[PDB]
Parts: C-alpha cells; sequence; structure tokens
C-alpha cells in the first residue's frame, strides 16, 4: 500500500513551482522557489531509498559463476552488500541533479598545428615532454572542452559525452573514457549472456585505474581535463577544480569510498586482479558515510543547515526516526525554532505516512502529537 | 693387382660369409665382429665362380654357386666337413644366378643361365625330385629372382636378359611348369640384374639394372594391373649398372654402380626416389669379353640383417659388413627404459585376420617424449610447441556449460601458446631494446614481449602519460576501442599531421588487425622475426571473434614463413584444420624438415586423440620409415613396437615375423621381462623361431 500516492503529488507540485521561477523570476520569488526544487529532489531520494525493502533477493544470489574469474563481479559484489548499493541508488540520484551547459570547438589542436613545430609531437601524450609549447587559442579551446566533459560526467551523460569528444575529432581523449564506463570485462559468462551479446569490456581496470589517476596528478595538462581523470579514478579532484561544489563534492567524495572497496574487493577474492598489475599506490579508505557526510559539512557553506539539507541526511543514514523524535522534543518545548519556517513542517506528515507503513517503528505519541499541532497551526 | 671377386652373400644369421673370385673358389668365413675367419676354400669349379647363395637353415648348411662352366654345385657343411653333396649341369652355355626360394616352397633353387634358360630344381634325399626348364630370353638369361611368398599357384619370379627385356612367370598347375605372364620392354640393352621386393604393402616392387647405364622401377596394386615403369632418376647413370638389392624391412634399393661406388635409393609420397645415405692372363680374358664385362665390378646385396655387403680390400676377404647409415638420430631411443614405459601407455589387441597384435587405443601425448630430452637442443622447441599446439589441453574443474569448458580450454592453450612465443622470440627482442635511444620505441618493443605491465610503467616514466592509459587497453579485445583506433588514424590523414613513427604503431596494435590497415605495419618484416609479427596478432589481434586455429592462419595469407623452418612449418598445419592432412603431403613432398620419428609420432598421437583426420595409407608410410630407422640401428625391441601401429595386417605379420625369426637371442628375457610377450606375440610365432636358431647353433657348434 505505497503511501507515497500522496507524496507523489507534493513532489509534482514542488517541481512544478521550480517552472514559476523561468519565466518572472528575478526578485525574492527565483530565490524562494529554490527550495521548492529542493524540496521535489528530496521526496524523490525519500521515495526510492524506503522502496528499498526485501523484494525476491533469494534467487538473485548468483552461485554457478564464481570461481569465473571473469572479472565483472560488480553484478554480484553489488548486490550482496546492500550497503555499497544504497550508496550507488544515492549517486544516480545526484547525478541526475547536476547542471549542463553548452558553449561553442572542432578540428582539435587547429592553430597549433598550422604555426608549431609541434608537427614532431602531433600528438598530446607526445606533447607533455616539451613543457611550454602549447599555443594560446589551442590551449583555451580545449580548456572549454573539458569543463564541457567534466560538467557532462558529472552529470553521469557519459553516453552524450563520448558523442561530443568525438565531434571535435578529440578521439585520442574519448577513448580513454571508454575504460571508466565500462571498467571491466564482460565475454562468455553465462548468467549475462542476455544482455551483452559481444564481448565489450576491458580486463586489468584495476591496473588501468593506477594509471589515469597517474595521469591526475601530473598536472602539467589543462585543470578541468586533469579533474575529470581523477574522478574515475579517486575523489582528489584539483582544489583549483574544487571551486563548485552543489552537492558534487558530495557525489565524488562518495565515489571515493565506493570504487574503493569494490577495488578492495575484488582484491580479497583474488579473482580479476593480479599481483603485479599495480603499479601505482593507493589506499584503502574506509570512509564510512557517516564520516563521509561530517568531512563534506566543512565544505557546506551552511549548505548542512538548510531544512531539506538535514534531510537528506539522515535519509542517507538511515536514522531518520531518531530525527523526528528529536524534533518533537522541540514541538514541546516552544521555546528559536526552525519549525516555524513554512517549509519543514509539510515533511512532518512525511514522517507520519512512513513510519507506521514501512516498519511502524514510530511512537504513536510522538506521532500523534505532531499530527495534531499541524493541523493546529495554519495559514 | 689385389684380391678381386664377383659375389658373396652372408645367411639367416649373418655370422657364416661365403665368397667366389675368378679363381675358380669359394671361401666359407665365420664371421665374429670386425674379424673374419676362414675355415675352408672350395676347389671344385673348371671356370671364374659368377654367383653364390646360401638356403634357408631349416634345411641344413647349403651353398650354391653357379660358374662360367655352366655348373651349378651344391655345398654342405656336416660336422664341420664340407663336401659337394650334388650337382646340377644342364646347361649348354655358363650359368649366372643362383637364388634360394622361400622357405615356403621347400628345398627349392632358381637357376639361370646364357643360353636363354632358366631351371627350378628340387632336391630332396627322401623325398621325389622333379626337375624344371624354360626358354626364357633369346640371347640369354643374365639373371632371376624369386618373388616373396603369399596353394603352389602364387608362385612368381622374373628375369632378366641380354635381350633387353625383363620378363615374369607364375607357377601353372596345368602346364606343369611356369609359364609367361609378363613382358616389360622399358630397356634398351643388357638386363644385368633383378631383384622382387621382399616388401609387403599393397604394391609389388621390381628393380631393373641395365647396361645402357640406366635402372627402372617396376610398381603394381592389383594383382593382374598393369606394371607401372618408373626410372629411378631422369638422367643416366655414369658408368654401368651391375647388381640391384634390395633391404629386406622398408623397402631400400641398394644399387651398385661401374664408378666402383654404391648409391642407396629411397621412395617418397610421390613415388620419385630420392638417394639415401651414400656408402663408399691366359684364356680368361675371352671369357670375360663374352660376359660384356668390364674391370669395374662392385656389388652390394643386403643380408637378413638389414644390413649392406659391400667388396673393399678393407678386409681379409675384401668384404665390409657396415651398417646402415641410420639417418636417424635421436639420443633418448637407444634407452631401454623408454621402450618399457611407453609401451603401458597402449592396449594392445590382436586384429580379426591374423594373432598378430596391433594397438588398438593410444594415449600417447607429445608431453611424453620432453621428459628424455633437454631443455636446451633445438629439438625441445620444435617438440613442446607441438605439445601446446596439438595435445588436448585439459581443465581441472569442470563447469556448467560445455561452450565454457570450450572457451577455457581456449583460453588456457592461448596463453601457453604466447608465453612460450616469448621464451623463444625472447633474446631477439631484448637485446633490440638496448640499440634504443627512443624511450617510446623502447615500448613498441616492450609489447611484442606480452608485458603490457613493464610496457606501460614505462609509458609513464617517459614523461608522457595519455598512452600509458592506453595500453592498459590492450589484452582485451573491445570493439569500441579497436573501432575508435582506425578513426584516430583517419583523422591523422586530413591533418597532415606527423605522428612519432613508433607512437602511431602502438596505436596500430589496437585497431585489433595491425598487419593490413591503413597504416600498416607490413614494413616491419625488416628487422623483426617472422614469428614475432606472428605473436602480435595472436595477442593483439581479435582473440574473441576468430578461432585460434583460424587466426593464426589468417596471419599466414600476410606473409610467406621460412620455407625450411620446423617450427615454422609446424604452425602451417595447426593452420588449415580442414584440410592438415592435405598440406602434410604437399610438406613432406617439398621439404626434409621434419624429423622421420616426428611424421609418426606427428600423426599418430593426433590419430589417437581425435584431433585431425588421417589416411591409413599414410600413417602407415611413415610408420614404415620409422620402424626401419630403428632397426638399422639395431633397437629391434623399439623397432619392434612402432611396426605394431601398421595399418594393413598382411603388412604386420611379414614385418612381425621375420624382425622376430632372425633375431630372437636378442629379444629374450634378459630385456626387460620378456619384451616380445608384453606385445602380445603369437605363441606359435616364438615357438617356431625359437627352436630354428636353436637347429642352427647345432650344427654350429
Amino acid at each position: 500500500i505505497d503511501p507515497f500516492n500522496i507524496i507523489r503529488e507534493f513532489r509534482s507540485a514542488a517541481g512544478q513551482l521550480a517552472l514559476d521561477l523561468a519565466n518572472s523570476g528575478d526578485e525574492s520569488n527565483v530565490i524562494s522557489s529554490k527550495d521548492w526544487e529542493l524540496e521535489a529532489r528530496f521526496w524523490h531520494l525519500v521515495e526510492l531509498l524506503l522502496v528499498f525493502r526485501n523484494a525476491d533477493l533469494d534467487l538473485d544470489e548468483m552461485e554457478l559463476h564464481p570461481y569465473n574469474s571473469r572479472g565483472l563481479f560488480e553484478k554480484k559484489l553489488m548486490q550482496d552488500n546492500k550497503q555499497l548499493y544504497q550508496i550507488w541508488i544515492v549517486m544516480v540520484w545526484l547525478k541526475e541533479n547536476t547542471y549542463v551547459m553548452e558553449r561553442p570547438p572542432t578540428s582539435k589542436w587547429l592553430n597549433s598545428i598550422t604555426s608549431g613545430g609541434l608537427k614532431s609531437c602531433d600528438l598530446d601524450f607526445p606533447l607533455r615532454e616539451n613543457t611550454n609549447v602549447l599555443d594560446v587559442k589551442d590551449k583555451e579551446e580545449d580548456h572549454i572542452f573539458f569543463k564541457y566533459i567534466y560538467e557532462l560526467i558529472l552529470a553521469g551523460a557519459i553516453d552524450e559525452a563520448l558523442e561530443e569528444a568525438k565531434l571535435s575529432d578529440n578521439i585520442s581523449i574519448c577513448m580513454i573514457l571508454c575504460g571508466i564506463q565500462e571498467y571491466l570485462n564482460p565475454v562468455i559468462d553465462t548468467q549475462i549472456a542476455n544482455e551483452f551479446n559481444t564481448q565489450q569490456g576491458i580486463k586489468k581496470h584495476s591496473l588501468w585505474r593506477r594509471t589515469v589517476y597517474s595521469l591526475s596528478q601530473q598536472a602539467g595538462l589543462d585543470p578541468y581535463e586533469r579533474a575529470i581523470y581523477s574522478y574515475l579514478s579517486g575523489a582528489i579532484p584539483n582544489q583549483e577544480v574544487l571551486q563548485y561544489s552543489d552537492w558534487e563534492s558530495d557525489l565524488h567524495i562518495h565515489l571515493n569510498q565506493i570504487l574503493q572497496t569494490e577495488i578492495e574487493n575484488y582484491l580479497l577474492e583474488n579473482n580479476q586482479v593480479g599481483t603485479d598489475e599495480l603499479i601505482l599506490p593507493l589506499p584503502s579508505h574506509a570512509l564510512t558515510v557517516q564520516e563521509v557526510l561530517n568531512r563534506v559539512a566543512s565544505r557546506h557553506p551552511s549548505e548542512s543547515e538548510h531544512p531539506i539539507r538535514v534531510l537528506m541526511a539522515s535519509v542517507i543514514l538511515d536514522s531518520l526516526p531518531s530525527v523526528i523524535h528529536s524534533s518533537v522534543e522541540m514541538l514541546l518545548d516552544v521555546v528559536d525554532k526552525p519549525y516555524l519556517l513554512r517549509i519543514v513542517t509539510h515533511l512532518a506528515i512525511c514522517l507520519d505516512i512512513i513510519n507506521p507503513g514501512s516498519v511502524e517503528e514510530v511512537d504513536k505519541s510522538k506521532l500523534i502529537t505532531t499530527y495534531i499541532s499541524l493541523l493546529k497551526l495554519q495559514g | 693387382h689385389n684380391e678381386l671377386i664377383h659375389d658373396a652373400v652372408l645367411d639367416y644369421y649373418g655370422k657364416r660369409l661365403a665368397t667366389c673370385s675368378s679363381d675358380k673358389t669359394i671361401k666359407i668365413f665365420e664371421v665374429e665382429g670386425e674379424t673374419h675367419k676362414l675355415i675352408d676354400t672350395l676347389t671344385g669349379h673348371e671356370g671364374p665362380v659368377w654367383r653364390v647363395d646360401w638356403a634357408h637353415p631349416k634345411f641344413g648348411t647349403i651353398l650354391a654357386s653357379c660358374s662360367y662352366d655352366g655348373k651349378v654345385l651344391i655345398w654342405k657343411e656336416e660336422n664341420g666337413r664340407w663336401s659337394q653333396i650334388a650337382v646340377h649341369a644342364v646347361h649348354s652355355a655358363s650359368v649366372n644366378s643362383v637364388q634360394w626360394a622361400p622357405h615356403e616352397y621347400g628345398p627349392l633353387l632358381l637357376v639361370a643361365s646364357s643360353d636363354g634358360k632358366v631351371s627350378v630344381v628340387e632336391f630332396k634325399e627322401n623325398g621325389t625330385t622333379s626337375p624344371i626348364i624354360i626358354d626364357a630370353h633369346a640371347i640369354g638369361v643374365n639373371s632371376a629372382s624369386w618373388a616373396p611368398a603369399t596353394t603352389k599357384e602364387s608362385r612368381k619370379f622374373v628375369t632378366g636378359g641380354a635381350d633387353n627385356l625383363v620378363k615374369i612367370w607364375k607357377y601353372n598347375s596345368d602346364a606343369q611348369t611356369y609359364v609367361l605372364e609378363s613382358t616389360l620392354e622399358g630397356h634398351s640393352d643388357w638386363v644385368r640384374d633383378v631383384a622382387w621386393s621382399p616388401t609387403v604393402l599393397l604394391r609389388s616392387y621390381l628393380a631393373s639394372v641395365s647396361q645402357d647405364r640406366t635402372c627402372i622401377i617396376w610398381t603394381q596394386d592389383n594383382e593382374q594391373g598393369p606394371w607401372k615403369k618408373t626410372l629411378l632418376k631422369e638422367e643416366k647413370f655414369p658408368d654401368v649398372l651391375w647388381r640391384a638389392s634390395w633391404s629386406l624391412s622398408g623397402n631400400v634399393l641398394a644399387l651398385s654402380g661401374g664408378d666402383n661406388k654404391v648409391t642407396l635409393w629411397k621412395e617418397n609420397l610421390e613415388g620419385k626416389w630420392e638417394p639415401a645415405g651414400e656408402v663408399h692372363i691366359d684364356n680368361a680374358k675371352l671369357i670375360m669379353k663374352e660376359r660384356r664385362f668390364t674391370a669395374s665390378y662392385t656389388f652390394a646385396k643386403f643380408s637378413t640383417g638389414s644390413m649392406l655387403l659391400t667388396k673393399d680390400i678393407v678386409g681379409k676377404s675384401g668384404v665390409s659388413i657396415k651398417r646402415l647409415p641410420t639417418e636417424l638420430q635421436r639420443k633418448f631411443l637407444f634407452d631401454d627404459v623408454y621402450l618399457d614405459k611407453e609401451i603401458e601407455k597402449v592396449t594392445i589387441e590382436a586384429r580379426k585376420s591374423n594373432p598378430y597384435p596391433q594397438i588398438s587405443e593410444s594415449s600417447l601425448l607429445f608431453k611424453d617424449a620432453l621428459d628424455y630430452m633437454e631443455k636446451t637442443s633445438s629439438d625441445y622447441n620444435l617438440w613442446k610447441l607441438s605439445s601446446i599446439l596439438f595435445d588436448p589441453v585439459s581443465y581441472p574443474y569442470k563447469t556448467d556449460n560445455d561452450q565454457v569448458k570450450m572457451a577455457l580450454l581456449k583460453k588456457e592453450r592461448h596463453c601457453r601458446l604466447t608465453s612460450w612465443i616469448v621464451s623463444q622470440i625472447g633474446p631477439e627482442i631484448e637485446e633490440k631494446i638496448r640499440n634504443s635511444s627512443n624511450e617510446i620505441e623502447q615500448i613498441f618493443l616492450y609489447l611484442l614481449l606480452n608485458d603490457v605491465v613493464r610496457a606501460s610503467k614505462l609509458a609513464i616514466e617517459s614523461k608522457n602519460g595519455h598512452l600509458s592509459v592506453l595500453i592498459s587497453y590492450l589484452g582485451s579485445n573491445d570493439p569500441r576501442i579497436r573501432d575508435l583506433a582506425e578513426l584516430q588514424l583517419q583523422k591523422w590523414s586530413t591533418g597532415g599531421c606527423s605522428i612519432d613513427k613508433n607512437i602511431s604503431k602502438i596505436y596500430k596494435l589496437l585497431s585489433g588487425s595491425p598487419f593490413e590497415g591503413l597504416f600498416s605495419l607490413k614494413e616491419l618484416e625488416s628487422e623483426f622475426s617472422w614469428l614475432c609479427l606472428l605473436n602480435l596478432t595472436l595477442c593483439y589481434g581479435q582473440i574473441d571473434e576468430y578461432s585460434l586455429e583460424s587466426l593464426v592462419q589468417s596471419h599466414l595469407d600476410k606473409f610467406s614463413l621460412p620455407y625450411d623452418d620446423p617450427i615454422g612449418v609446424i604452425f602451417q598445419l595447426y593452420a588449415a584444420n580442414e584440410n592438415t592432412e592435405k598440406l602434410y603431403k604437399e610438406v613432406r613432398q617439398r621439404t626434409n624438415a621434419l624429423d622421420v620419428q616426428f611424421c609418426w609420432y606427428l600423426i599418430q598421437t593426433l590419430r589417437f586423440n581425435g584431433t585431425r583426420v588421417f589416411s591409413k595409407e599414410t600413417s602407415d608410410e611413415a610408420t614404415f620409415a620409422f620402424a626401419a630407422q630403428l632397426e638399422f640401428a639395431q633397437l629391434h625391441g623399439h623397432s619392434l613396437f612402432v611396426s605394431c601401429f601398421l595399418n594393413d595386417d598382411k603388412a604386420a605379420e611379414d614385418t612381425i615375423k621375420r624382425l622376430v625369426m632372425r633375431e630372437i637371442t636378442l629379444l629374450r628375457a634378459s630385456t626387460n621381462d620378456h619384451i616380445l610377450n608384453r606385445l602380445k606375440i603369437p605363441s606359435q610365432l616364438i615357438f617356431n623361431a625359437q627352436a630354428l636358431k636353436d637347429r642352427y647353433e647345432g650344427n654350429y657348434l
């Protein structure tokens, strides 16, 4: 009996209130309505993390595939560790929330070939060996480029990303971004024959990762470009590139913790990774999510204060209940108070329709009182 | 001058020699090693003694000799004492050839003369005697020989005459004599000698030596078919040839020329013969002259021991008993422990047309013959490779599907091959990495070692990063990457860009096809071994799309290969699966690069593992060769074992029987718990021979 039938209609209006800004915003209403589109994006994270409950988990267990050494256990080691997959569910939710701009650049390195003796050099890679023989205009047309790719990779539009990094004749680049999308080899693996139909992956990605990271820390090349590489490996994007942080410092610092356990996992099984394949060192960070939302809290310009962002914080930690009980304490005191902000109490009825529905894990007193006081103080 | 003779003959065991020179005398010798013991001289004759020959040692110690006095004599040894026991002189001219028919025909002798007649005389002290005679030739009969036994109807013998012809006869019941069956007009002068082939294969063989210096070999499959004529070589010999003798095993043809030298000959898959191991007064004048006989009279008849006798002066009787030139050379063969543990890998069963044992089940892999060698001798390379290509890989832990057990086997064998191309190409590339002041070229080379690891690691130390990442996209045959490579390069052309030569090549290894691309790599023929070029299309080529066999082939279609390379040829087999047998004959027809022992172990291990298609006819051919090789080397044990792998039952019997009868005291308990018994050799065969030799050593001691 999905309770979200009412919520879905809050989330619906929340989103349609995002569209009243485009027309004639430009006053306090473009700002206050940045709160509405934040609610909606919260009702979604809520709508889909709760959904996460028992669902034919038994026959899911794939057991005729282990020992495979197929190096593609993502399908399994993201199905057995329900914790990590939960992380992921958040990421995909964050990805559908990134911005995506578009700006007017083809024929790759144009003005540098025509003029520069870079003809002997010829290729990007073979260039870093010469330091400062990148000419002007080119070094900029390439810059805007990796600003469009970093922005678009963040959003997880990988597909549409390579379709553009090709249109600029920057194919050598595009190639690299194929180790990230595939990041492992699916071939004649039984349980998966219904999807791929052909061998479409790249072995030794655990080895390739430590390569692209060696690329991100060389620093000789573009700031943004240098940044997109690190993402695909780990979360140390160049600080000169960390200016922007919607909640992307979230999306990334998490990818850190995920593609790490992922690595330390296929390592634990000795199934996909050779010992001599690890060229560059990489630490196994136990970045517990509860500690990651905290180190990210110092990069929250009061972005961890907002009503809605305190809530997305608990929804992530499953400590949503203690939040509703720590809140009632205030509504009993009446002694200022965030529950006098027009937006927070519509979310107290969130905790009113879920708790009883999902587990019935919330007191009938803590509930009952905040049903009353709400329907009481309305305008 | 010095001791000069005309003919000589060893017996069934080769411990008794005989010589007959123009001194009208014979000389019987007791041969024991490199020594020659004279027993007695024979004074019987009135003219130059031409030839001699022993009769089967189941009739006693007998010797026949003919001379210019047209009188054939029969000598016998009684408790040591030599004595003329009979006489046969029914010819008006001089007698020439004397040979005892196979023992199955009883004590029977053949005799040819210059009067143009041939006679067959039956000697039995108790039994009845009935002589025969035939007008064979026009100007005379120089020689005649008995055909191998097969009902007295299948008795045939070939004759040669100074009328330039080679006639064949057959014992007819009706006529009470030998009627004419075939004439063969292939010479243009005096036929000096004709010998029938003791071989047992479906085809019969005949060798006719001429005075016009030619030599024809006649073959026949069917029993009433046409005798196919075939010159030994399209050009005529130096001098005039005299003798023509076959080896009891292997179908070898020793030939005695007028250039005082003897020249051996063997056959091929073609039928055209390639040469085997080379080795080396008063009233008497007219006699020699009416015999159109020169002063250069050499001779060479094979012995029961498949050994070759030839006149020299190195010996107390100018008769060397050299051992055949065993071209085949392998160290581990001479070992008894190899034979022993090699039999066990077999399940021996007797055939359905005779008790004679023949292999039914074989688990012989190439791996086996690797422990008995060194990891250095050139062979180990030739062998271990075959052991990785054609040897049926096995996967320890079974798996859900039969396709999965396949692709895994497809893979494990793939890695063995490439991990070997490394071991060999090793020194070639390793030394080509010293000569380099181009760190990037140091990469492309390190990639020919299938070492992406130390390759990409280097790419970074090269101060350039990107390629280091693309190097890691190597082993896997991702399609979208093979696509991009070709797209990146096509956008190099239009750009008029100048990419470092060895960096665009690394890029060409991603397009899954480097030797045919836009930026092709065929150029690399110049400095890089053909093998190494192959190693590329094997590691970075389209592993998954094609079949490991097919793929290896799609590289040959790009290059010719060392026309005379053992390892190089091996691949060419692996290459064409459906026509592997068609190409094996196509190979040996052009190059003696695969060992005689190899051709067998190769076609035999492949036929007992269900790897490829093999004609019995062919299998036998290379089994004959190898069976003889060991035999010439005197290893009758291992020789016997190989003979087992014979598919023609009528052939095996003759090969096995004869090999055992002659060499029994060497095939006894003293060697590995009765080797002959562990092979399922007929009980009656042993007993027939055991007491045969005992009959001999009695008369001798």
